[PDB]
């Protein structure tokens, strides 16, 4: 499918005299399921390494921008009641309490590290009051904020959605290498580095909702923009930088003004707040939710959250010193196919389906090439009877050719079958194409 | 003064040096030790200084921790001769003045130490002995490294150095290199792990998990206490230490009360009458584990030095030759065509004389461009720079074409 | 992004030896170079 003659090697009989393949490779990639081959040829019925690399899935991943925590709070409050000209009883002192002073009455509280509020209010003066002066007395009031439950829920935003490509590095004997990466980037994998191009787009725009994520327990959408100012009445009223500082209802929290309602009634104060549980705003709108056609779900492996639209995307990634290359292959090898069906579609992205059935007597690959060379087919062969598949694309309702299979041994002859189902577009104009497209959305 | 409280037996003496035994036998909070007082100077011992409750290089030694070298210190004034100081050479420590010896953690993961001859002090490379007349040395060892041991049971007879780029690091030999050798000091962390050698390590990544076992409980008494040693009147207010091995373990026997706070009492058994010793629990002792190949290990040692190491920069930076000509280029009366093999070509241009022509056209094995000027009626050489979708491949090449006849090219 | 590519009709491409980049667009200009004090002249050219 792909040479590398300007950069072969010597791959002595049975030892290996590979020279560290140097020159680089400029193929595209494969649609979505899709493989990439490569050819690395040496001697006739000897060599015939082959790699691949399968398209596993293309997602349209999240760049996550700032980010705070949140939970569920509920306050206790602690009141003393003195007559006037006690303590601090003086009016004066009373209307000018700062917010951040404690009062003397309160200090076994002492230091603390919860966040916390001071109001002092003025009540009766009089003997019916319960105090011999007719000057106002005071209540004083210390408020602190407990966390309820042992949770808490992570609050961002998307600025931009990168395109995100994952790759499957069937490796020279071996293929246990799988590798994902973006735009215009490379990985150092074994035997050199595999870049990818994705010149096509490289972001898909921006949002205006919020996101919010609980640890172990999976993502969700809220329909808000993403405030980093607290307000009142709305999400995240009450932020934290950390989970620990949510589940210890730590100081450094930022809140906004007037959270706590006070009802200094003369029996006894009653101090509450109405505060929106994120718990149930994070049950409201779990992630496999739609909004203006984009379908945002739980990525794979439950790292992040995707975007489902509508696009397409061309992708030409570029191998550099491919090099892995052993001696033990240089024994032969003989197996034995059979063609088993044709399924799939023609001139179609998602392409055309090709089981084979091939029995053979050990480890190896396999080469089937047409007589114009156009379509090769790689299937692994093992031991005994194994059914393999594979993707290719086709542009006629109807399949019937022959192709020149060989496992590293005698030539023979593979005939294929089968139709194809026909795409309707419910429009057409000259064709539909074979790049790399995005999952898109039905309503796009 | 808490630091004073030293796990394990506190002895920080080196043999030969037990002139000190007063206030290095095991090193309280009332006197000074030479060889021990140096690790808590601020900006000095940074390392040890953090692991403040974990044992010290003479400390594991006494501990049969860590064991002693062979010659465990071959005296400059006997064994000045002999191939003795050829770890210490490669290391660029620095030691204060009126100090006659240093010890430090060898190759093979023993403790080895430099002697001046009598009289003589180290100078402040380490390297060499001096004479002073009418100067007092002091009577301890100065640590001549920055590094703090524990006990551990864990093996690491197949642990050694892998250092990426290095052909030797220290006294190690990693490998054999010929060619350009930048020749540095460098600090190198290293660490030591049971029936192995000294191990350096690229990266320092270690963690440190709590227990009740005794080394983490710090035990005191007060002087002129009450129903306790050293029960007589004092003149001044000092601590004394306390033996946890006294103390009863909960649901076992014991020699003394004993009380503490809430991990001792959760861990020993508090007393309900008048305690003989208070034990509290140290700031940060515990077990200490290194991520070595990504897999956590129990080290014996821990420490970082400053070695001379030997790196390769490069073999080569990059190689870039590219006599392709796997094309061919003919010219025709329609255009100039190059039909490149292989490699497609998106964009062209064809210079003759000063004057260039562009073509600009979709990736393909061939392009077609004007003839640049009077080149096509005149023939000639004409240069050709293209751009490749691959590498490797040269953008200039050169055709060369005799007179053509415009008649073909305009007949109609 | 190898130089040799066009970008709406300015095809950038390497400058002669390699020290810059070019823009071959279309348009023309008016050169009139002037030479001064101009004084190169021996005595062996004496001869026909
Ligand atoms: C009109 O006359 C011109 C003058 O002779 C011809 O133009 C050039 O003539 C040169 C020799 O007189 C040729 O030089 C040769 O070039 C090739 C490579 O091009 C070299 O390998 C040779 O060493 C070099 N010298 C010799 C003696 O061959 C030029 O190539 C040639 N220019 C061309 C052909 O473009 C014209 O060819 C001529 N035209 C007609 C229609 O008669
Ligand atoms: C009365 O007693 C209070 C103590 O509760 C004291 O703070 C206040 O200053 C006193 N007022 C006087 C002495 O006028
Ligand atoms: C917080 O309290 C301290 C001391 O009580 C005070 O100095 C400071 O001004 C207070 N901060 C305010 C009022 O913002």
């Amino acid at each position: 499918c792909s040479e590398l003659i300007q950069a072969s090697s010597r791959i002595t009989e049975g030892v290996n005299t590979k020279c560290r393949l140097s020159g680089t490779a400029l193929i595209r990639a494969g649609s979505v399921g899709a493989e990439a081959c490569l050819m690395l040829k040496g001697v006739k019925e000897d060599q015939t390494k082959f790699l691949k690399i399968k398209t596993v899935s293309s997602e349209l991943s999240c760049r996550e921008g700032q980010s705070y925590w949140t939970g569920s709070f509920s306050p206790k409050c602690l009141s003393s009641r003195r007559c006037h000209l006690v303590g601090e009883c003086h009016v004066n002192r009373c209307l000018s309490w700062r917010d951040n002073e404690t009062s003397a009455e309160f200090s076994f509280v002492g230091e603390s590290t919860t966040m916390r509020e001071n109001k002092c209010f003025e009540q009766c003066g009089g003997w019916g009051c319960g105090c011999f002066n007719v000057n106002p007395s005071c209540l004083f009031v210390h408020t602190y904020l407990q966390s309820v439950r042992k949770e808490a829920l992570r609050v961002f935003n998307c600025i931009d959605w990168v395109h995100k490509l994952t790759l499957e590095i069937t490796d020279f004997d071996g293929s246990v290498s799988t590798i994902d990466l973006g735009a215009s980037s490379s990985r150092f994998t074994n035997w050199g580095s595999v870049s990818l191009s994705l010149d096509a787009e490289g972001i898909s725009g921006s949002n205006s909702f919020s996101f919010i994520e609980s640890p172990g327990k999976g993502y969700a959408i809220v329909d808000e923009p993403f405030s980093e100012i607290p307000r009142q009445g709305f999400l995240g009223e009450i932020r934290c930088n950390s989970e620990s500082s949510v589940l210890s209802a730590h100081e450094s929290c930022l809140r906004a003004p007037n959270l706590i309602s006070y009802k200094p009634m003369i029996d006894q104060l009653e101090c509450t707040t109405n505060l929106i549980d994120p718990f149930v705003v994070f049950e409201r709108g779990s992630l496999p939710q739609t909004r203006n056609d984009k379908t945002f779900a739980a990525s794979k492996g439950n790292r992040g959250v995707q975007a489902f639209s509508k696009g397409s995307v061309q992708a030409d990634l570029t191998l550099m010193f491919d090099n892995f290359e052993v001696d033990f292959v240089g024994a032969a090898v003989s197996c034995d196919a059979a063609f088993l069906n044709l399924t799939g579609c023609y001139s179609c992205n998602a392409g055309a389906r090709v089981c084979l059935s091939i029995t053979s007597t050990g480890t190896g690959s396999l080469s089937a090439h047409n007589k114009d060379g156009s379509l090769h087919i790689v299937l692994p062969s093992e031991n005994g009877t194994k059914d393999q598949c594979q993707i290719l694309h086709f542009t006629v309702p109807e399949v019937e050719e022959e192709f020149m299979y060989s496992c590293d041994g005698d030539e023979r002859p593979l005939l294929v079958k089968g139709t194809l189902i026909a795409i309707d577009p419910f429009d057409d104009r000259r064709e539909a194409g074979g790049e790399s497209t995005v999952v898109n959305p039905k309503s796009g | 003064p808490h630091l004073r409280n030293r796990p394990g037996k506190g002895h920080n003496y080196i043999d030969g040096m037990t002139q000190e035994d007063a206030t290095c036998k095991p090193v309280t909070y009332a006197g000074a030790c030479s060889s021990f007082d140096v690790l808590l100077e601020k900006g000095k011992f940074p390392l040890f200084q953090s692991y403040a409750h974990h044992r010290t290089l003479l400390e594991a030694v006494h501990d049969t921790i860590i064991a002693k070298a062979d010659p465990p210190s071959c005296d400059l004034q006997s064994a000045h001769g002999n191939p003795c100081m050829k770890e210490k050479l490669v290391m660029k420590t620095h030691c204060p003045n009126d100090y006659q010896s240093a010890h430090y953690l060898n190759n093979d993961g023993k403790m080895a130490s430099v002697k001046c001859p009598p009289k003589y002090e180290l100078t402040e490379d380490c390297n060499f002995c001096r004479q002073m007349t009418g100067a007092s040395l002091k009577k301890g060892s100065y640590p001549l490294q920055d590094l703090f041991c524990q006990s551990s049971e864990d093996d690491g007879s197949k642990l050694k150095t892998k250092m990426k780029g290095v052909c030797e690091v220290g006294v190690q030999a990693l490998k054999k290199c010929d060619g350009q050798l930048s020749t540095a000091h460098e600090v190198v962390p290293f660490a030591v792990f049971k029936n192995s050698k000294k191990v350096y390590l690229d990266k320092l990544d270690l963690k440190t998990e709590e227990n009740l076992l005794p080394d983490s409980f710090v035990c005191f008494e007060h002087k002129g206490q009450y129903k306790g040693t050293m029960d007589s009147g004092q003149t001044k207010r000092e601590l004394k230490s306390f033996d946890i091995s006294q103390c009863p373990k909960i649901g076992g026997h014991g020699s003394k009360k004993c009380t503490g706070d809430a991990a001792f009492c959760s861990a020993y058994e508090c007393t309900a009458q008048y305690a003989n010793a208070y034990c509290s629990h140290a700031n940060g002792s515990g077990i200490v584990q290194i991520q070595v190949s990504g897999v956590w290990k129990k080290p014996l040692c821990v420490g970082y030095e400053r070695v001379v190491v030997k790196r390769e920069l490069s073999a080569k930076p990059i190689q870039r030759v590219e006599p392709c000509t796997t094309c061919i280029t003919k010219c025709e009366p329609h255009g100039l065509v190059v039909r490149s093999t292989g490699f497609k070509i998106s964009s062209a241009v064809a210079c003759a004389s000063g004057v260039c022509v562009t073509g600009s056209q979709s990736p393909s094995t061939e392009i077609t461009l004007k003839y640049p000027g009077i080149s096509q009626s005149s023939g000639g050489d004409i240069g050709v720079h293209m751009a490749h979708d691959d590498q490797s491949v040269s953008s200039k090449i050169v055709a060369h074409c005799p007179p053509q006849d415009p008649c073909l090219v305009h007949g109609c």
